């Protein structure tokens, strides 16, 4: 029931850009909005090597089946930073509740998410192709340096990153879910 | 005989995630300007360049066709105003498309009152989109919130329409005329500004 799927893989991926969306704002008025990060957040997210559209006119020409495809790496390049900032923050002895709680909840519904593009891969284009190519994020000594600047500068990158692909993943679904169901006519 | 002050961006905007602009103001205090110069780069890139349309947006501004405009790839942005004595710089500005979306209201706000047989009587309130959004494709997504009171009200009630472009209202004090207003925002972004108002007469018959 590929409507019924588009629509719950939907909810999830707006619900997700929302809360990393708000965790990025509050992250940065507590701890960064006095000092150079964001001219240091410049040209580093871990998945910039994916080619991936950058306008309407670049989606609509991609082929379906690859687009799908790289919505799925760019949720599987993801798992292992949202573990990492998930064990990072729940360790400390005073973790700011509310940025650890949007954490928890994005690493738990990007599982969920991926599991229903999974289903949707499966229900569109069954012969896909099993082989994972993601890119792979290693930048967990930046965020454990005990140099409280360089690793706020860590941490603001990475969520700028996760608040960036949160909402390339969310504008990326919309637009094939349009194309796949309504033909472009949503 | 003074150097212009220092000029500032201070907004930008883009109505549909295809385009945007940036407007600035000059320094107060310095000279007049007699040039300003926008100018940027983008992340991930070297190259500096020059706004590419200085007319379009009207007094102080730049504007980004859609040759110019993408979204997740920051633009770093400067502008400078010089007159023959001298020369200054603003801030730098970092600009995501992402985050300045917000479209224009709603566009042909209707309403009608319907009595049915043996069924509650409704206000019927119907609108569409601002035309400079891609709803089709799914590039845009937007939600709507209608509002409505009768004049000396001291409260609008606010009703969220999530994406329908109609909706039904059903209790309304009859004999009594509302002001109705519709606005509208990204799935991410700002509410538009309210819609003109489209009034209505409720029958005393309701
Ligand atoms: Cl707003
Ligand atoms: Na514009
Ligand atoms: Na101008
Ligand atoms: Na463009
Ligand atoms: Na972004
Ligand atoms: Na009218």
């Amino acid at each position: 029931m590929l409507r019924d799927l588009f629509d719950r893989a939907v909810v999830l991926s707006a619900y997700i850009h929302n809360l990393s969306s708000e965790m990025f704002s509050e992250f940065d008025k507590r701890y960064t909005h006095g000092r150079g990060f964001i001219t240091k957040a410049i040209n580093s997210c871990h998945t910039s090597s994916l080619a991936t559209p950058e306008d309407k006119e670049q989606a609509q020409q991609m082929n379906q089946k690859d687009f799908l495809s790289l919505i799925v790496s760019i949720l599987r390049s993801w798992n292992e930073p949202l573990y990492h900032l998930v064990t990072e923050v729940r360790g400390m002895q005073e973790a700011p509740e509310a940025i650890l709680s949007k954490a928890v909840e994005i690493e738990e519904q990007t599982k969920r998410l991926l599991e229903r593009m999974e289903l949707i891969v499966s229900q569109v284009h069954p012969e896909t192709k099993e082989n994972e190519i993601y890119p792979v994020w290693s930048g967990l000594p930046s965020l454990q340096m005990a140099d409280e600047e360089s690793r706020l500068s860590a941490y603001y990158n990475l969520l700028h990153c996760l608040r960036r692909d949160s909402h390339k993943i969310d504008n990326y679904l919309k637009l094939l879910k349009c194309r796949i169901i309504h033909n472009n006519n949503c | 005989m003074l150097p212009p002050g220092k000029p500032e961006i201070f907004k930008c905007r883009s109505p549909n995630k295809e385009t945007f602009t940036c407007w600035w103001r000059p320094g107060t205090d310095g000279g007049l300007p007699t040039n300003y110069s926008l100018t940027y780069h983008r992340e991930g890139e070297t190259l500096m360049h020059e706004c590419p349309d200085y007319i379009t947006g009207g007094p102080n501004s730049c504007h980004f066709g859609k040759q110019y405009t993408s979204m997740w790839r920051t633009y770093i942005m400067m502008v400078n105003a010089t007159n023959q004595m001298g020369s200054s710089f603003s801030d730098e500005l970092y600009v995501d498309v992402t985050y300045i979306v917000q479209p224009d209201p709603p566009l042909e706000l209707a309403v009608e009152v319907k009595q049915p047989e043996d069924r509650k009587p409704y206000l019927w309130i119907k609108w569409s989109p601002p035309t400079l959004i891609d709803l089709k494709t799914g590039w845009f997504t937007l939600l709507y919130e209608i509002r409505l009171k009768p004049e000396k009200a001291a409260e609008w009630e606010i009703h969220f329409a999530g994406q329908q472009t109609e909706f039904k209202i059903l209790s309304l004090h009859p004999g009594q005329k509302y002001l109705v207003q519709v606005r509208c925002k990204p799935d991410a972004g700002y509410w538009s500004a309210w819609s003109p108002a489209t009034f209505i007469q409720i029958p005393s018959d309701f």
